[PDB]
RNA sequence: UCAUAGGAUAUGAGAAGGCAGACCCGGGGAACUGAAACAUCUAAGUACCCGGAGGAAGAGAAAGCAAAUGCGAUUCCCUGA
RNA sequence: GACCGAUAGUGAACCAGUACCGUGAGGGAAAGGUGAAAAGCACCCCGGAAGGGGAGUGAAAGAGAUCCUGAAACCGUGUGCCUACAAGUAGUCAGAGCCCGUUAACGGGUGAUGGCGUGCCUUUUGUAGAAUGAACCGGCGAGUUACGAUCUCGUGCAAGGUUAAGCAGAAGAUGCGGAGCCGCAGCGAAAGCGAGUCUGAAUAGGGCGCAUGAGUACGUGGUCGUAGACCCGAAACCAGGUGA
RNA sequence: UGUGGGUAGGGGUGAAAUGCCAAUCGAACCUGGAGAUAGCUGGUUCUCUCCGAAAUAGCUUUAGGGCUAGCCUCAAGGUAAG
RNA sequence: UAUCCUUGGGAGUCAGACUGCGAGUGAUAAGAUCCGUAGUCGAAAGGGAAACAGCCCAGACCGCCAGCUAAGGUCCCAAAG
RNA sequence: AACAGUGGUAGGAGAGCGUUCUAAGGGCUGUGAAGCCAGACCGGAAGGACUGGUGGAGCGCUUAGAAGUGAGAAUGCCGGUAUGAGUAGCGAAAGAGGGGUGAGAAUCCCCUCCACCGAAUGCCUAAGGUUUCCUGAGGAAGGCUCGUCCGCUCAGGGUUAG
RNA sequence: UAGGCCCAGGCGACUGUUUAGCAAAAACACAGGUCUCUGCGAAGCCGUAAGGCGAAGUAUAGGGGCUGACGCCUGCCCGGUGCUGGAAGGUUAAGAGGAGCGCUUAGCGUAAGCGAAGGUGCGAAUUGAAGCCCCAGUAAACGGCGGCCGUCGGUCCUAAGGUAGCGAAAUUCCUUGUCGGGUAAGUUCCGACCCGCACGAAAGGCGCAACGAUCUGGGCACUGUCUCAACGAGAGACUCGGUGAAAUUAUAGUACCUGUGAAGAUGCAGGUUACCCGCGACAGGACGGAAAGACCCCGUGGAGCUUUACUGCAGCCUGAUAUUGAAUGUUGGUUUGACCUUCUAACCCGCCGCCCUUAUCGGGCGGGGAGACAGUGUCAGGUGGGCAGUUUGACUGGGGCGGUCGCCUCCUAAAAGGUAACGGAGGCGCCCAAAGGUUCCCUCAGAAUGGUUGGAAAUCAUUCGCAGAGUGUAAAGGCACAAGGGAGCUUGACUGCGAGACCUACAAGUCGAGCAGGGACGAAAGUCGGGCUUAGUGAUCCGGUGGUUCCGCAUGG
């Protein structure tokens, strides 16, 4: 028999549930948030906010729907009835 | 006891204390006084009766 | 034997009208330089105890 | 040297020892165990040993309870909890 | 006595702390039943006796000295059916022949031959399992009780429910006993305030609460807690004694 | 080698092996605490019906254990969301 | 198409296995190991795969000496060309 | 009635069977109770009857109640009986014959030969045992077989100190 | 019936003793040697103590440790640890002390508040032994005795670097080392060699006659040990008679080939073979019987043992105090206590004599000796495996050793999220008082040209130039309308909060518009509750600090 070890690569950060948290369509609540993320994947629009971990929450009630600033780039927006 | 982990309690902070001298009245919300008659006086005593 | 009242959670927990138990927060005794103002404002109030918790513990306070 | 120790003698229904493997009063006084380890702690002043008893013992007539136009020895029971 | 009834219940229903074991302290059994009554078997035979067969007693002798009943394992006798070219967790289904004749109904016992089919329990991802346990039969043998909590169900009374100890009372039921306990108002660390309260500088907001109300006593059941707490099982630890 | 004696266990004795101390000894034997404790193994006795899993996460001096969550069941509600 | 949510009571489970697919470690070896995903077993008998937990087909209240089929098969073992 | 459904471990829920005892009410039983053995009976299950036999005095049914309430397994406890199997063994060592006894003799008694011990298997005697000693009866048990026999069983007797 | 013998070697001097019941020995012991302790109430040891062994002995004795006859010898290191002694100085207890500080309160007080005495609590300086730090000595005390470079020298370090003697050894892995002997052939043996992995001088070194049921090798003789078996006797076995168990046992009418299967089948599939029942023999299988595997692992199991593991205890040393008083001096501040000498009456005597008393106990008297010491009690410090109770982690492709244990970023990851492995790569346990906020401003890196020192490469103008740069730090995401780079003013790196959401077993963690108060920048809108986002941190209990229209056990504090 012989005798091994000494990996050092055994080690990885807590899962961070990013990512969008409602749908498009879908009515939302104020203060809701929307999309976790790190930077800016997505902006925000039309009655919508970002803090201070580059998340996106609706400031007031309505209904989402994702959108594109033109070019290569995308946007979140609330629209009330 | 859940298993070595520390459990809520410990994990948990003290708050506060009891007095010595703490009054805890008896009490009447008001409704309770229909029941008798009119003009007739109320003490402790006949509400115990 | 009348039952045994567990006197450690008898001086961190109250009972409430609705039989939920009030709490206080952990994290609130010494170390604050390294929290926000924040998380201490929201950690001087109060809590109530979980439901998995409740019913892990609940017989230890039967007599309050 | 008084004198004392010590010795000699006579009286004593003296006391000895036993117990019922229970009750109580005290002197000594464990560990396992539990704490999910463990030493503080618990178990437990338990078990066990010892000495004293009595039919009961022990305590007991206030250098107290307390905080009202005050109660009046101890003991034990229910509550307080 | 809603306690046992001879493996139970005292260890011990009987000459038991005996016999027996141990140097010793100490350990520690087994074993009940004739019959109403001995009326307990005169007498005849077999036999050396024992033990039998008759006779007799007795309601009964298949009751006869382990003496009421007397199961099963196990042991044998006799016989209806089958069996010596067949492989088989041993049966099941189909089925001929043979023998019988019932709690009289598409009945019973055997079963040539064909087909299918690797035991039970535990523990396992998975066991026919070459993993475990049981020789067999019989008996005994494991989740309970007290107290307290909580939930459900039920009953009674309801913003009111309830007594405890104790006295009287047949070891009782009952009556008296309201001291006490739960609830009806909560919030707050607390002072304290009050359907509001706490935070707060705040008539702000927020938390907890009310407005959306039913508890309480007792009982059954489930579960929990504290007690050996479903049952058996250690190596070991301590105390006090017995032994050169 | 006999006889009579002495040393007794948190100890004794030992020309020492950890050996002997009543067929035993890395700490004798009996009783008692004591039904020690056992996250360990084994065992846990009648029937039928309805429904019906898991063998995953997290934390654990924790990994063959436990707690909560997840998955099952029963009941009362909301009710019609699924 | 009927199961969903809440509250409350009660649990058990935390040793998993193979197969197919996608990946890792491995030697793109393992009935290996570790993950995801679907199934079966577990906790599921029946038919086929000779036998054969995990493969194919298919889900057992009970009976009947009725019939139609799946997988798989049709010269004899062994029903059917 | 219709429709649909009814595999199942852990596990949850609900329905019940059966045992002992008690209360009450209604019963059975010497013209034969319970229990036990048979039987081809009934019920969806646990289970329950009926007939006959044994036995020879206590026992069901209904509704309720309360429990030491149901056993196939613990290398379970106790008891009994099997298998192995008429197998192994029958425990060091020279016996043979003739007579006798007796119900019965390899095995007991007598005789004759032979053989073994002989610093021991011989004589004394301690500790210890505690009647085993002697005599006469007996052969159920023990004797590793037999047994007329004894260190076994019964009776009796027997141990004398300046 | 009463030796087999010889040659040689290792170990131990020998005779002896030992693991009753596996081990008879090279182990133990031994005489001898050495070291150390001990002045006699020895010392040591047993005991709580009395009382005892030692010893009815007295340093030529007794106890302990190591070594082991005898012969020759027993080298160097005292740096460390131990012991021994010293000990100027530092440090250090309890006790004494008693400056001050609090609390309370009579009184003063309009109030605030101050506040004497007394009581109470806390208490500083000072003093305070042993011990420790420190210095010497000691190795038949613990123990230790090296390396590099060069072809004996030079060098590094040591406290010192192994002397003699011996040496492939009971030590030597490489290794059956090489050579020789012995033998046809010798991993063994013997003798030598020595680059001694890893001899070595009382854990004694080397040698050594005699001894050994020792271990080892060789030789003569002898033999059925063997070539290679044969025969015979006896006891069992076998048959008959008598007697008559046991272990084990799910039931069994119990075949072999291949295959399957919990991967090694009697019992399953297919095929082959086989009349029924026994007796003597064998032992391949029934993973045979026996013994809940003694190895391995696990258990938050146990016991024994060690120690510079933890905590304690006994014992020992030391000090204060009480027993425990009379003096002469001495020095201190206030008489007082302390210190040195002395005395005696306390206390003590396993010293003598007498009586109790025929008594080696004790106990009374007389003497004598020591002496306020000792001893004992209480308190305190130190030492203390002599002793006791306990701990001494997990994961783990078995365990151990290794490595890791929390957080952040990426891949694996299968286009939501999530997702493991001792899978692959890397980072954190901070930093900035400006690297923050606000207002306003502008835009990078590199390349080509020209141009002192200027140089390939500073700085320079120059056109090209979405971005090759930067973004405090690792990476990913993202940003050039700036989140990047400058300047001004400032401290929102605020207080109270927070609808509602995310993530989540819980604990927790994350975002958050908006309200109030008070502000900063800005004319104004308006932004600001730290930083470009993601890590930069830990519970509870316990204490500490500050503040407080809380409580404060009759009342006021």
């Amino acid at each position: 028999k012989k005798g091994v070890g000494s990996t050092k690569n055994g080690r990885d950060s807590e899962a961070k549930r990013l990512g969008a948290k409602r749908a498009d369509g879908q009515f939302v609540t104020g203060g809701s948030i929307l999309y976790r993320q790190r930077g800016t994947k997505i902006y925000p629009g039309e009655n919508v906010g970002r803090g201070g971990d580059d998340t996106l929450f609706a400031k007031i009630d309505g209904t989402v729907k994702f959108e594109r600033f033109g070019r290569d780039r995308k946007k979140v927006s609330v629209y009330p009835v | 006891f859940e298993g070595g982990q520390m459990p809520l309690f410990q994990r948990l902070p003290k708050r506060g204390f009891t007095n010595i001298n703490r009054k805890e009245y008896a009490v009447v919300n008001l409704d309770k006084l229909n029941g008798f008659a009119e003009g007739t006086e109320v003490t402790p005593e006949l509400l115990l009766e | 034997p009348k039952m045994k009242t567990h006197r450690g959670s008898a001086k961190r927990f109250k009972k409430t009208g609705s039989g939920k138990l009030k709490r206080s927060h952990a994290y609130t005794s010494h170390l604050f330089a390294n929290k926000s103002q924040k998380q201490k404002r929201k950690l001087r109030k109060s809590a109530v105890v979980s439901a998995g918790d409740f019913k892990r513990i609940k017989q230890m306070l039967a007599n309050i």
